[PDB]
């Protein structure tokens, strides 16, 4: 049976549309947290950015005068 | 006669278009020109059999 | 409008389908020619310089 | 989509809205309860009733027809005139 | 070679076959939309084999099959280019088109001109695949004017309406003003490089290409609705919702961007053209994403959304990162077609309601549409590890960590904030809160056409960004070293957009009425540009 | 100003049209329905403060500055109902509103596809072509000199007359053809 | 078949298939399916057509224009000789147009065939293209829509007077 | 064809923000005439709707549950 | 059908096939593919100066 | 149809003006023509130059898309003031002030892009160093000649 | 991003301008500094058809990653080791460029101290 | 107090702000009733031809026919040379001709001076 038109009230819900919406919402959060567990680096950062002030004058070749 | 859609829309057009491309297009120069396949060190050529020598051993960073 | 379109398809296909079938049979059974070098002494006809048979017939009959 | 309307449905929905109005009682209200002579209403109340009809059935009644619907049955007849019910 | 070129041409000839089917009809059809939909399904399934054998071998070719015309030095052949751009965009566009037409079998069921509608929409698909496979500028002009004229015929679909006809004439006006620059580009290439073929243009490698690149920027300004030539994309929503959904989200409006992406070996040797593209893209993505925030018609908002994303594409071409821009095309297609299909299901279930101020209560009432609309809005914002992440986050990271205009980069980030603002504006005023629609509820979404058509783009908007960004071979060096405040620039600006727009949403429930300032009056009248230039310039 | 039957708007009609436009632009500004309802009763008190104004100079002046209050306090994009002028569906289906006279030019084989419809239609055409001269002689005896004043058409009076000029008012195409 | 000496194509070198992963690719199964379902019946039909060709074999010829005297040895305002000179010049102009088109086909095919290393590995095709465009610009450019052997001769003579003046002023 | 209406008496505004509006109109001496015409939007199934931070987290529960089960299966799978 | 099978309309197919013959001839013989002079400079007299 | 319902030359006497206002089917006091300057209007009335979009849409018009009647003296630019064309409808913000807002915003943004190009931003790194004389043969250098040694060392 | 405020609000002479740098000689301050080594042969990366922006000093990791992705199809998640090797070596090249910029900056600090000593001594 | 709306030509004045709408004087009543009279006469005379079944054709509009005759036929007898017509015909008849003439003449003289000095890049221009 199709959705009966209703008046000033909440419409009829099929079981299938609600379980599909919940399944794809849970699949979205499964994918987000799944890649967040496997990658964890495309968001936060990959490689440690060095501090240019903490480099010594020996490795940068700065003879003192 | 259940899936004659594919038979009359792919399998007969694949026949016509492959007959066209095989005996009138490739028979003419530079109609189908192909980017040559990407060659890596250590590969084996199917045409000659000349094996490309590999890379130098790496100054290992890790 | 449907009568015009039905008659349009009919009076085009009425000689379209026999000409398409005739061209197909020429291409299968008579067929495209092959380029040969001109023999010594042999002066060809003007219609013999063309590759397709229908082009040869047009050059031989009318042109 | 777009469910077909009847005169009975338009009548019942207009009277259902007019029974949800606080300056109209739901027991004196009939199909010809004239809004000025009977129900003790302002013309401002008439304008609010026609605007509730527009918010109800989802189409704008123009002012030259809004200012003249003086009973619920004229409203039923005008929505039947502009929606072509009982085709 | 034998299989690749075969299936390449079979997809195009297969798509041309239902045009012959509708032109050679006598009867009334046994669901000719099912015929066109099944044609597009099998064309997608056919075209995925050249995609797979390009991912494996890296195989590309040119099909210059049919000699057409030879003007003394210019052998114009029917020349197809099966490169990375064609190999990635043809199955994406076929998939999005297949979703839109299974949407249209439901949404346009009340139409007795359904066969004419599907005929026009398949003609648009054919002209777009002429556009994206063109190896010379004459065939690309064919596909370009084809998408322009089918834009005319589908904007002016309900043709008795004056607004549709006006929007269609407006759309043709802006597209032909872009065509001025496109013809300027073709004229420069014929007079200076003696070719329309792309191969000889890339081989000769011109240096003083300021004039043809200004022509191509004018062409992309006409086609991709950049600033100056934008207002046809707001007006273009007066066509059907599947017309806007297919064309003016994912398929038509990317063609100027796709034109500039096609000529990246010309943009990579000109700092002037890239500065113009960066300035124009940042100007567009500020202006359109600002004008998106203060609209109430949902199709106006999603049109300004896709124009802001096209301005972002123009930015990330102007920073000389073209393959990320093409990834942003192939990313933006899925979720923006899905957001138009969700907005159109809200339109249909509420009996032609396109306004957000008469929505609400559709979280529970339309659960699958609300779910997919939140997913599309999060993919639009740049949620981590959706499809929008793998393009837009890398676009922000490569725009920060490169030689860039500073003010253009700041405008790109302000646009990144405004995206989250209108995304949660759509989510709030459309799905959340309480209902504001009239009292006769005809909320229904139980058709397998609608459910499957949103479902396939939903699988796409989840997985396809990951799948594409790990199946394509790399083309530049990705910048993957940057500090914590600069790697996390995009997500910080996105979350600030979320929180500030939530505070704007909480200010909608307070019982105080404030008089509107000039900011809202400026942005709500679209930045006054359809007000001045449409009343003054036709008068002149 | 410009109306078919009346030649003007009265002061009371201007006040009602201003009240209606003020509530609609308020509902535009005040999106949520409880907030609209609160400011709606506030605006109702604002209009009913001066309900009993017998000075027509004072009433028209309050109307004038109320118009100026509306003109400063309006929204640029009100909510337009879609089938209303300015909407997203106004005059959309005029591409399907084919008039009735095009049925007269059909081929008789596809009139023979609906036999009962055209047999039923010819008696409508018969009733129109007999009622036409009766309603012309109804109009020419009731209309005063120098042309009619209003555009209000008269009704039918006899038991056998149909109202004058009734064809394109009844035989108009539907809103969903 | 065309001549590879006028349309140069290098020896192709394809890599040998190296399946490292345990999953099979779809491309070998689809290549077997193509090579059985499509490549063989089309070849059968083509062999039938080829047999019907070979049952009646006949030939066409490339037309050979023997060289008539050109415009430099034709009298002024003598149409019977400069007619043949003009027809000779127009055939040579049309053939030179197609020569420039052949070198453009070489250039575009080289650019596609080399791919990303096109700027390094097509210097000879680009060099031949620049030379043939230089010769065609020196030979036929700017003659106008009423081009003839007289216009071409006058352009050549003005070019030779410029060359002679530039050489003589360098001594 | 005959559509059955709901009751006009069951839609009462008490407990809804229309009643809060009635209180804030009685605070300065007014009265609301159109409350029960709007009170269905705040009752029935449409009442107690979610906010934005939960409408994001739709599917977070079973998504995180199946995530935990899949992490456990892949960590017991490598051993 | 008639326009489709014109017998080499304005000899363009002949011209391409002749261009193939000429480039095949003068790629083997070490000749340039096209002279910059349409006619032999030995058979052109310049105006003296 | 005949001559006296087709427009003629310029009316100069008041009775010719009265006959012309009877011709265009409007009041004589409403009748105002274009001035006799030779630009080619004749006795055609100078209508108040309003767009057709301004009119009452809800009226039972004769011409529904044009918002126009039978016998009503049409505007000279009636084709120009169709609803598919130029509109004269009132806007909230004034025309002068909208032009000032749009031009000020355009000039402001273009000035800021110009200054940002004048003061470009970058990242604190060196140049991207390439081997083989900064890729000499790959960028199109000739093999017979030989470039300068572009050599980069270890840091 | 503080260096933009050091070059635009402070001075420009002690900040090395990116468009023409290094301006100091590379042997100035480095006794016996060795050259950079290219692992991938020019003929190899010509056969590999790498992009001209991709043909830097560490093209060999990218050649191995592309060979992996060709050889692991249809698995597109079997080449993270090669991708991480290539991205870490690009990280090292980016750090070397940072060290070149910081070398130029500290040598401009050295020249600033030199000229201040000359202005304060003679 | 409030921003007074400034009317423009391309954005006119509203009725509800125009001061002539609140005129209740008797001559305004007479004008509105006479305009009602002529409008009702035209409406009635139109719908007497619009609803007649014996008519099968075009209800001719002498307003529309009069307009199309004014746009095309009545131009020439009322065209008189004065200051305004002669000056606007001089500026808008041959003015942009002179502008584009000196633009294209200057551009072609510059390009010709470049070409016969051999300064212009014309390396692959062979299609003209
Ligand atoms: C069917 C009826 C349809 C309707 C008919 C009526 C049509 C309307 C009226 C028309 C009236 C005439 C008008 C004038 C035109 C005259 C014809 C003409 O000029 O032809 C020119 C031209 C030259 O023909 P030709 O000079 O005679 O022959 C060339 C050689 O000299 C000689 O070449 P050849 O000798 O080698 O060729 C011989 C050929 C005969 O020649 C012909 O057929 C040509 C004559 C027909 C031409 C028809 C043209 C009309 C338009 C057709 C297209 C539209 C149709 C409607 C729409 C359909 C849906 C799209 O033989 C065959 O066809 C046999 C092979 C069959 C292949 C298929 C099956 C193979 C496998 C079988 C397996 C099963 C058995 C296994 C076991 C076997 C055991 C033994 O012919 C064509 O162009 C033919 C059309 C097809 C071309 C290729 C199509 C695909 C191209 C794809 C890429 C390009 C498009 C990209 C689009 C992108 C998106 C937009
Ligand atoms: C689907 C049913 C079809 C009909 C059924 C029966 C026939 C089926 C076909 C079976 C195979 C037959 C043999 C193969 C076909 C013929 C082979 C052959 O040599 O053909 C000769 C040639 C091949 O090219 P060619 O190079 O030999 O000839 C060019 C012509 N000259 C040299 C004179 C200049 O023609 C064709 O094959 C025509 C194919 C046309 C395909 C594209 C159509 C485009 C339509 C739009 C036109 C405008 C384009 C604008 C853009 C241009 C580019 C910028
Ligand atoms: C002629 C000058 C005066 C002008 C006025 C003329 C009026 C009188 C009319 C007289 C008759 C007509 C004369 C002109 C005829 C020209 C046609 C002709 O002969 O063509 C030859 C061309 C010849 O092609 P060709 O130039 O490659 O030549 C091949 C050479 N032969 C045949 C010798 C090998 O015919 C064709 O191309 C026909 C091929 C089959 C049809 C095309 C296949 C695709 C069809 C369209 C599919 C859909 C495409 C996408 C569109 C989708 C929807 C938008
Ligand atoms: C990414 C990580 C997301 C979760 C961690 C950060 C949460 C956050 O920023 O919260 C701010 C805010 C919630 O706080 P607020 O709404 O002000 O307080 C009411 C109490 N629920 O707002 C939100 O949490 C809503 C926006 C969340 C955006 C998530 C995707 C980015
Ligand atoms: C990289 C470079 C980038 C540069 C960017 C900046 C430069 C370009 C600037 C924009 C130029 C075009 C815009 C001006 C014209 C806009 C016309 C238009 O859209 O008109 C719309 C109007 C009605 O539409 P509208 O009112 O919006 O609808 C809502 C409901 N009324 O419709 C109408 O009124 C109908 C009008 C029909 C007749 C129009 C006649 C005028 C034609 C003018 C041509 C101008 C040619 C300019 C050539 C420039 C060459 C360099
Ligand atoms: C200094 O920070 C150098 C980086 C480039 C110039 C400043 C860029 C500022 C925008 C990026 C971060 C935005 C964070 C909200």
């Amino acid at each position: 049976a199709h959705i009966e038109p209703r008046y000033r009230q909440f419409p009829q819900l099929t079981r299938s549309q609600v379980i599909q919406a919940e399944f794809f919402s849970a699949t979205m959060w499964f994918w987000i947290l799944w890649r967040f567990w496997h990658d964890s680096d495309a968001v936060l950062g990959h490689f440690p950015y060095p501090d240019p002030s903490q480099w010594t004058d020996e490795e940068l070749g700065i003879p003192p005068d | 006669r259940h899936s004659i859609f594919a038979f009359t829309h792919v399998l007969i057009p694949v026949w016509i278009i492959h007959y066209y491309l095989k005996y009138h297009v490739t028979t003419k120069p530079y109609t189908i020109v192909e980017k040559k396949p990407r060659i890596f060190p250590g590969d084996t050529i199917l045409e000659t059999g000349e094996v490309i020598p590999p890379m130098k051993e790496f100054p290992d960073q890790h | 409008d449907k009568r015009f379109l039905k008659l349009l398809r009919f009076y085009i296909l009425l000689t379209g389908i026999p000409v398409v079938i005739g061209i197909t049979l020429i291409n299968v059974f008579i067929g495209e020619a092959e380029l040969a070098e001109i023999p010594e002494g042999y002066v060809p006809e003007h219609w013999e310089y063309f590759k397709h048979p229908i082009s040869r017939w047009i050059a031989r009959t009318f042109f | 989509d777009a469910p077909p309307l009847t005169l009975e449905g338009i009548k019942d929905r207009v009277l259902y809205v007019l029974k949800l109005y606080d300056k109209i009682d739901p027991e004196k209200l009939s199909v010809n309860s004239h809004f000025m002579k009977d129900l003790g209403l302002d013309s401002l109340d008439q304008v609010e009733i026609i605007m509730a009809m527009e918010d109800e059935f989802g189409f704008e009644i123009p002012d030259i027809d809004a200012e003249k619907l003086m009973c619920p049955q004229e409203i039923v007849d005008y929505i039947a005139d502009k929606k072509d019910v009982y085709e | 070679m034998n299989l690749f070129s075969s299936l390449t041409l079979v997809t195009l000839i297969l798509l041309t076959m239902p045009i012959a089917a509708i032109n050679f009809n006598t009867h009334k059809f046994t669901n000719y939309p099912l015929y066109v939909k099944t044609t597009i399904s099998c064309a997608f399934i056919t075209s995925m084999i050249p995609t797979m054998m390009f991912i494996h071998t890296g195989q590309e070719m040119i099909i210059s099959n049919w000699h057409w015309l030879t003007i003394q030095t210019l052998k114009l052949s029917l020349s197809f280019k099966m490169d990375f751009f064609s190999m990635m965009f043809v199955p994406v566009a076929l998939f999005v088109t297949w979703s839109i037409m299974e949407f249209s079998m439901w949404y346009m069921h009340s139409d007795p001109n359904i066969n004419q509608f599907f005929k026009y929409l398949l003609l648009f698909l054919i002209t777009m695949l002429i556009l994206v496979t063109a190896n010379n500028l004459f065939q690309l002009f064919i596909g370009w004017e084809g998408v322009g004229i089918m834009s005319f015929l589908l904007i002016g679909w309900w043709y008795g309406r004056t607004d549709a006809n006006t929007a269609a004439l407006q759309a043709i006006l802006y597209n032909r003003i872009g065509d001025i620059g496109f013809i300027l580009a073709m004229a420069w290439f014929l007079i200076n490089l003696n070719t329309w073929d792309l191969q000889q243009i890339f081989m000769l490698n011109p240096n003083d290409s300021n004039l043809p690149l200004m022509g191509l920027i004018l062409a992309a300004t006409g086609k991709s609705a950049q600033f100056g030539l934008h207002p046809w994309l707001p007006s273009a929503m007066e066509g059907p919702t599947p017309v806007s959904a297919l064309l003016h989200s994912s398929t038509m409006v990317v063609a100027g961007i796709f034109l500039l992406i096609r000529f990246y070996p010309l943009t990579e040797n000109n700092k002037f053209g890239q500065s113009i593209m960066l300035c124009l893209g940042a100007m567009t993505t500020l202006f359109t994403a600002m004008c998106a925030l203060t609209q109430n018609d949902i199709k106006k908002i999603i049109a300004f959304s896709t124009s802001s994303q096209l301005g972002l594409m123009m930015v990330t071409i102007g920073i000389n990162q073209p393959h990320l821009a093409f990834l942003h095309i192939c990313t933006h297609a899925f979720f923006k077609a899905m957001l138009f299909m969700c907005s159109g299901s809200i339109i249909h279930s509420l009996n032609d309601e396109q306004d957000i101020r008469k929505m609400g209560g559709l979280f529970k009432a339309m659960p699958f549409t609300t779910t997919a609309l939140i997913i599309g809005s999060l993919a639009l914002t740049g949620m981590p590890f959706l499809t929008g992440f793998y393009s837009k986050d890398l676009i922000i990271e490569s725009a920060n960590t490169s030689y860039t205009n500073a003010w253009a980069l700041l405008m790109t980030l302000v646009a990144t904030s405004f995206t989250a603002i209108y995304s949660t504006r759509i989510i709030f005023f459309a799905l959340l809160g309480q209902p504001r629609f009239p009292t006769l509820i005809n909320i229904n979404e139980n058709n397998p056409f609608l459910i499957n058509s949103i479902k396939r783009l939903l699988i796409g908007s989840l997985f396809a960004g990951f799948i594409i960004s790990n199946n394509i071979p790399p083309m530049t060096i990705p910048q993957m070293t940057m500090p914590h405040y600069l790697k996390m620039t995009a997500l910080t600006v996105t979350i600030l957009g979320f929180i500030l727009a939530l505070e704007i949403s909480n200010t909608t429930h307070y019982l105080k009425f404030n008089y509107p300032s000039n900011t809202f009056k400026f942005s709500n009248l679209l930045g006054y540009y359809p007000t001045i230039m449409h009343r003054l310039t036709p008068y002149m | 100003a410009f109306l078919p039957s009346a030649a003007y708007l009265t002061h009371q009609q201007k006040v009602l049209q201003l009240y209606k436009r003020a509530l609609r632009h308020l509902e535009s500004r005040c999106v949520h329905r409880d907030k609209y309802r609160y400011f709606a009763c506030l605006l109702r008190a604002r209009f009913d403060e001066h309900k009993n104004e017998k000075d027509m100079v004072k009433a028209t002046q309050l109307l004038r500055e109320a118009e100026k209050e509306f003109w400063h306090g309006q929204h640029p994009q009100p909510y337009i109902f879609p089938e209303s002028p300015g909407g997203t569906s106004y005059e959309r289906y005029e591409c399907y509103k084919v008039p009735e006279w095009c049925l007269d030019d059909w081929h008789p084989s596809e009139k023979a596809m609906y036999p009962d419809y055209f047999a039923k239609r010819e008696q409508w055409k018969k009733l129109r072509r007999e009622s036409w001269e009766r309603e012309v002689k109804q109009l020419q005896e009731e209309t005063p000199v120098g042309g009619p004043r209003t555009e209000a058409l008269p009704p039918a009076r006899k038991q056998g007359d149909l109202p004058p000029l009734w064809w394109h008012i009844v035989t108009r195409p539907r809103e969903r053809p | 078949s065309w001549d590879k000496d006028v349309y140069p194509e290098p020896p192709r070198r394809t890599p040998a298939p190296s399946p490292q992963t345990s999953l099979p690719n779809p491309i070998t199964y689809l290549t077997k399916a193509f090579d059985l379902l499509v490549d063989r019946p089309v070849t059968l039909v083509r062999e039938f057509i080829e047999r019907q060709h070979a049952k009646n074999k006949y030939y066409y010829y490339h037309r050979e224009f023997r060289r008539v005297p050109d415009i430099t040895e034709c009298h002024e305002k003598d149409v019977l000789c400069m007619f043949e000179a003009e027809m000779q010049w127009k055939r040579d102009y049309k053939v030179d147009q197609e020569i420039v088109n052949i070198i453009q086909e070489r250039l575009k095919a080289c650019q596609q065939r080399e791919g990303e290393s096109h700027r390094q590995n097509c210097a000879k095709e680009l060099q031949q293209f620049t030379q043939v465009v230089k010769a065609y610009q020196d030979r036929y450019h700017d003659l106008g829509a009423h081009y003839s052997a007289r216009k071409c001769l006058a352009k050549q003579k003005q070019r030779m007077l410029a060359e002679r003046k530039a050489t003589k002023e360098a001594a | 064809s005959k559509m059955e209406l709901p009751d006009y008496k069951q839609w009462k505004i008490e407990g809804t923000p229309l009643e809060t509006v009635q209180e804030k109109l009685a605070a300065r001496g007014l009265r609301d005439p159109w409350g029960r015409n709007e009170a269905w939007r705040y009752m029935g199934g449409f009442a107690n709707n979610v906010s934005f931070v939960g409408a994001l987290l739709k599917g977070f529960k079973w998504g995180f549950a199946a995530f935990v089960v899949a992490v456990g299966a892949e960590y017991y799978l490598e051993s | 059908t008639f326009v489709a099978y014109l017998p080499d309309y304005r000899m363009q197919e002949w011209a391409r096939r002749e261009a193939e013959r000429l480039v095949k001839y003068r790629e083997a013989h070490g000749l340039p593919l096209m002279e910059s002079n349409c006619f032999d400079p030995s058979k052109i007299q310049l105006p003296e100066d | 149809i005949t001559k006296d319902m087709l427009p003629g030359p310029y009316p100069k006497t008041p009775e010719e003006r009265a006959a012309a206002a009877k011709k265009y089917n409007m009041r004589v006091e409403d009748y105002e023509p274009y001035p006799d300057d030779g630009m080619g209007y004749g006795d055609y009335p100078k209508l108040p130059d309003r767009s057709q979009q301004e009119r009452d849409p809800w009226y039972d018009w004769d011409h529904p898309d044009l918002r126009l009647n039978w016998g009503e003296p049409m505007h000279w630019d009636l084709d120009m003031y169709i609803r598919n064309r130029v509109d004269t409808s009132p806007t909230p913000v004034n025309w002068n002030l909208m032009c000032k807002h749009l031009f000020g915003f355009v000039a402001f943004m273009l000035f800021m892009f110009w200054v940002g190009e004048t003061y470009p931003t970058y990242q604190p790194v060196g140049p991207k160093q390439y081997p083989y004389n900064n890729l000499y043969l790959e960028r199109g250098g000739d093999p017979n000649k030989e470039p300068e040694p572009v050599v980069h060392y270890e840091i | 991003g503080a260096h933009l405020a050091r070059r635009y609000l402070g001075d420009a002479s002690v900040e090395p301008e990116p468009l023409r740098m290094p301006t100091f000689p590379p042997d100035y301050g480095f006794p016996e500094r060795k050259e950079r080594e290219m692992v991938a042969t020019q003929q190899e990366m010509n056969d590999a058809q790498l992009v001209l922006q991709q043909r830097d000093y560490c093209a060999h990791y990218l050649i191995r990653f592309l060979k992996c992705k060709r050889d692991s199809f249809p698995n597109f998640l079997a080449c993270k080791h090669e991708q991480h090797d290539w991205d870490y070596c690009e990280h090292l090249d980016y750090v070397k460029r940072m060290k070149e910029f910081e070398r130029e900056r500290r040598l401009l600090q050295r020249k600033k101290r030199r000229e201040q000593r000359e202005a304060d001594m003679a | 107090s409030f921003p007074k709306y400034e009317p423009s030509r391309l954005a006119s004045l509203p009725t509800t702000l125009d001061p002539a709408e609140y005129d209740i004087s008797s001559e305004t009543r007479k004008a509105q009733a006479e305009r009602l009279a002529i409008r009702s006469r035209l409406k009635r005379e139109y719908q007497l031809q619009y609803n007649d079944p014996s008519r099968r054709g075009v209800v001719e509009d002498p307003a529309l026919i009069r307009w199309t005759c004014a746009r095309s036929a009545n131009v020439y007898p009322n065209f008189r040379p004065n200051t305004k017509t002669s000056l606007l015909g001089a500026l808008f008849g041959i003015g942009p001709l002179i502008f584009w003439y000196y633009v294209f003449k200057t551009d072609r003289d510059r390009k010709e001076k470049l070409i016969q000095e051999g300064k212009l890049d014309r390396t692959f221009n062979i299609s003209y």
